[PDB]
């Protein structure tokens, strides 16, 4: 059918998104998919959307929220560059590692127990982890629970006193972690939250496994140079690193000992040169950032 | 109830006037009897039970329980970009109620004005009610019935 | 599941006499007083349990 | 146009009705009373706080 | 593939709802006219646009 | 009726910020427990500085010694207070404000509902259950 | 009477764990009638009408649901529908309508989950 076809059509691939197309907050990731035409087609104007795009238009890359809108127009923004940033890193060849030494999240391992001795701490977390929510919507999360939770009254008013009667004699200290448990056991059953949207690992920025070392006509390389540039002619004000722009990218630069002289003799215009780095590691954040750490590889 | 009768022929106009093909009109014997004539004389090309929702698919039994909630559904015809039902208007009002004898009835389809009432016009239907039931005019006549003139529909 | 003792009966006396005092019908709105008599006028005419029509 | 217009209710789809209609009141107002004596019982645990003397 | 246009009578609804009340009358919402729903375009979802976000 | 008076008491003796507030709650408190009412709360706000200079009884203030008064009574009971507040010259400003009691019976002063904690009971279990 | 509901039921909680019997329980045994002190004569004291309109509420419900699963699979089940009608005293029931022999099985269906009990 026509709707069946539409649902695979390769508008209806891309995911709704009404985020602002003019963001001036603090950016650490792609947030609008990029759309691409073709050579020829940017000769017709055409990109496969609703309407032609204004021939005023000469880059290849764009970005959009709505097909059509009130105005009679679309709203996109005619650039790409997030996908420059994403190869810049890839010619870095810096793989992406936890500073928590935790597993790889693009393997299906073999997990077990060890964290989640803290049923307690994520159970709760549900209803807890509310830090933007409705003041009513979350109060909707209180009454509701509070019947589902409720409904197993019966259920635990009898394996209790069956399986640690003891504790219902003498005190309720096992007896929490008898509930906590017991919830969980009867929620893994339950979906709740069972898609979690949180960031997984590096996000697609890069599925490079960490060990492999690159050969080059001069041997292998042990120490990745990159220019950049200096932002600040005075360290990030609390912190002991300068800040530097890497490959699309602000990286903290570690100095071997003393800070070049060129710092003070060029002042704020320190932006303007360009120096070479060497990028010690690269860790993901929760927040979805990169942390990249390098060093100003000054001539000696 | 005349006042919903006249509800319906008000409701029918304005649905012609946009063109839906579908709606829907109060479920009582007055309305249903008055959509079958319509019906059987080619202004309407179907007639269903229903809900407030819509039409019913399969046969739902009408009880208490749920006749509050049920409507009857009436399908529109247009033709050569002309509605068939162009218009449609009571004759006996609430607060005037016309009851004419099947001699008068006589005269009102011969061109004769009768009681105010202008005579029946080609390609008009003019329905009349006697002993709850409704028909045609010329159908009255026939059966010797008197009754009253309650709406003419063109 | 037992082996602060009991509270005195003084004190159990005083937590009758504040929840007596907060729901006082001399404490209360007049409107609550309202509310009572309609239900007592209700049951006194009411054809059957429930008749409020 | 045959079938009748309305079906009257039979003596036994009444009783069924009012059985349920019954219910629906009685439970409503068992319900509100519980949920009285709950505010109650935390007024209770509350009124060693308050001054009565 | 949702039907537009179908209205459950209160004989579809025997058991108890979500609130422990059995439906005996048909609510506001069941006595609105809704020939509208039938003239506005339906909004096309699907399960994909989900998994996509 | 669930009562909120909120009185600016004179500080008159720098040595004893807190005495002629102790003195009036005293004397408040036992006007509403000798009359059918309960007092529910007193929360002490500490000594701020007035506004502006403030007049009473031909005396001028600077600042006051702020007190909060949670109390169930009737309303003729509430009047009495209030007319018994505004004659005595040791109170500055004072305010009654009805604490609606319609949803539920236990309602905390409003500067603790301002804090998210909307009845005793949630505080109380807050200082046994965690302390 | 000065005597307290509260007062009354901590004398004969003490009196029926320490033995004592003054005769205030006496007295108390004919303030509440209660000839007997035993931990199950405090707890029929203090009965509250809520409990019994709970148990009551539980046997409403359980008979409309019983009476519509009842009636719900005898539908369903054609050949079962024609046994219970001819089990219930019915005379040739397959030869009846729709609704004239519904009704029937509803009358039936409530007239064994409310005549029996």
């Amino acid at each position: 059918t026509l709707a069946e076809l539409l649902g695979r059509s390769r508008i209806a691939q891309v995911a709704n998104n009404h985020k602002p197309l003019t963001y001036t907050g603090k950016k650490f990731h792609p947030t609008h998919q990029i759309i691409e035409t073709k050579p020829s087609t940017l000769y017709r104007q055409e990109w496969g959307l609703k309407s032609a795009i204004p021939s005023k238009i000469k880059s290849r890359y764009l970005v959009y929220n709505d097909l059509d809108t009130l105005e009679r127009i679309t709203t996109f923004e005619p650039r790409g560059g997030t996908q420059w940033n994403r190869l810049r890193f890839q010619e870095m060849g810096v793989p992406i590692v936890s500073n928590i030494g935790r597993q790889n999240p693009f393997f299906k391992y073999i997990s077990r127990p060890e964290d989640e001795s803290h049923a307690k701490l994520s159970l709760f977390k549900e209803m807890k982890g509310d830090t933007d929510i409705s003041p009513a919507a979350m109060k909707k999360r209180l009454k509701k629970i509070t019947a589902l939770i409720r409904s197993f009254q019966d259920e635990f008013k009898e394996w209790l006193v069956e399986n640690h009667p003891d504790e219902l004699k003498l005190n309720s200290n096992k007896l929490e972690d008898y509930v906590v448990k017991f919830l969980n056991k009867k929620l893994e059953t339950k979906t709740n939250k069972k898609f979690n949207t949180e960031i997984i690992g590096t996000g697609g920025l890069s599925y490079s496994l960490p060990g492999k070392l690159k050969n080059s006509p001069n041997g292998v390389i042990q120490r990745t140079v990159v220019p950049g540039r200096i932002l600040n002619v005075v360290k990030e004000n609390n912190d002991n690193k300068w800040l530097a722009a890497i490959g699309g990218f602000v990286a903290d630069v570690v100095f071997f000992q003393s800070p070049p002289s060129s710092f003070n003799s060029m002042g704020d215009f320190i932006r303007m040169k360009t120096f070479l780095f060497e990028i010690l590691e690269a860790s993901m954040e929760k927040n979805g950032s990169v942390s990249m750490h390098a060093r100003l590889l000054e001539p000696q | 109830s005349l006042v919903k009768l006249a509800n319906t022929c008000a409701h029918l106009q304005n649905c012609s006037k946009v063109r839906v093909a579908l709606t829907s009109i109060p479920y009582t014997k007055l309305q249903l009897q008055f959509a079958y004539n319509l019906y059987q004389q080619g202004f309407l090309s179907s007639l269903q039970k229903g809900s407030t929702m819509g039409p019913d698919k399969d046969f739902v039994e009408v009880t208490p329980d749920n006749i509050s909630t049920r409507r009857l559904w009436v399908g529109l015809k247009y033709r050569d970009n002309k509605p068939v039902l162009s218009s449609c208007k009571l004759i006996s009002k609430p607060n005037s109620r016309i009851h004419l004898p099947m001699e008068d009835m006589k005269k009102l389809c011969s061109g004769v004005t009768i009681r105010n009432i202008k005579p029946l016009q080609p390609g008009e239907l003019i329905l009349v009610r006697a002993h709850n039931n409704i028909m045609d005019i010329n159908e009255a006549i026939s059966k010797k019935l008197d009754g009253e003139v309650l709406c003419r529909v063109k | 599941s037992g082996l602060v003792g009991i509270e005195d009966i003084e004190k159990l006396e005083d937590r009758r006499e504040a929840i007596l005092r907060i729901l006082s019908m001399r404490n209360s709105e007049n409107k609550n007083a309202i509310k009572m008599a309609v239900e007592l006028a209700r049951k006194e005419f009411e054809r059957f349990p429930g008749d409020t029509g | 146009m045959s079938q009748p217009l309305l079906r009257n209710r039979s003596p036994e789809e009444s009783e069924l009705l009012k059985l349920k209609r019954n219910y629906n009141r009685s439970l409503l107002n068992f319900q509100a009373h519980k949920k009285k004596l709950n505010e109650l019982l935390n007024l209770y645990h509350v009124a060693n706080e308050f001054i009565v003397t | 593939g949702h039907i537009i246009g179908k209205l459950v009578d209160v004989t579809e609804q025997p058991h108890a709802n979500n609130k422990g009340l059995y439906k005996t009358r048909p609510n506001s919402s069941d006595k609105r006219v809704g020939v509208k729903r039938l003239y506005r375009p339906p909004k096309l979802t699907y399960v994909e646009d989900r998994l996509r976000s | 009726m669930l009562y909120e008076l909120i009185g600016l008491v004179r500080i008159t003796n720098s040595n004893a910020p807190k005495l002629e507030a102790k003195e009036l709650s005293s004397t408040i408190g036992k006007l509403i427990i000798q009359n059918r009412g309960v007092v529910r709360d007193i929360v002490p706000m500490g000594i701020r500085y007035l506004p502006k200079i403030m007049k009473k009884d031909q005396e001028k203030h600077f600042r006051a010694y702020h007190f909060l008064m949670l109390f169930d009574s009737s309303a003729a009971v509430q009047s009495e207070i209030l007319r018994t507040l505004k004659k005595d010259p040791r109170v500055i400003r004072s305010s009654i404000v009805k604490v609606d009691l319609d949803k539920q019976l236990d309602r905390a002063s409003s500067l603790h509902r301002s804090l998210g904690k909307k009845s005793i009971l949630e505080l109380v279990n807050e200082d046994y259950q965690s302390i | 009477e000065k005597t307290t509901l509260l007062r009354d039921i901590r004398t004969i909680q003490d009196a029926l764990s320490s033995g004592s019997t003054p005769k205030e329980l006496l007295e108390i045994k004919q303030r509440y009638g209660i000839q007997d002190f035993s931990q199950e004569t405090v707890r029929q004291l203090l009965q509250l009408d809520i409990s019994g309109l709970e148990v009551n509420l539980e046997k409403q419900r359980s008979l409309i649901d019983r009476i519509q699963t009842r009636l719900s699979e005898l539908l369903s089940n054609d050949l079962k529908c024609d046994q219970f009608l001819k089990d219930h005293g019915v005379e040739d029931p397959l030869t009846l309508k729709k609704n004239i022999k519904k009704n029937l099985l509803r009358k039936h269906v409530m007239m064994d989950m409310q005549q029996p009990s």
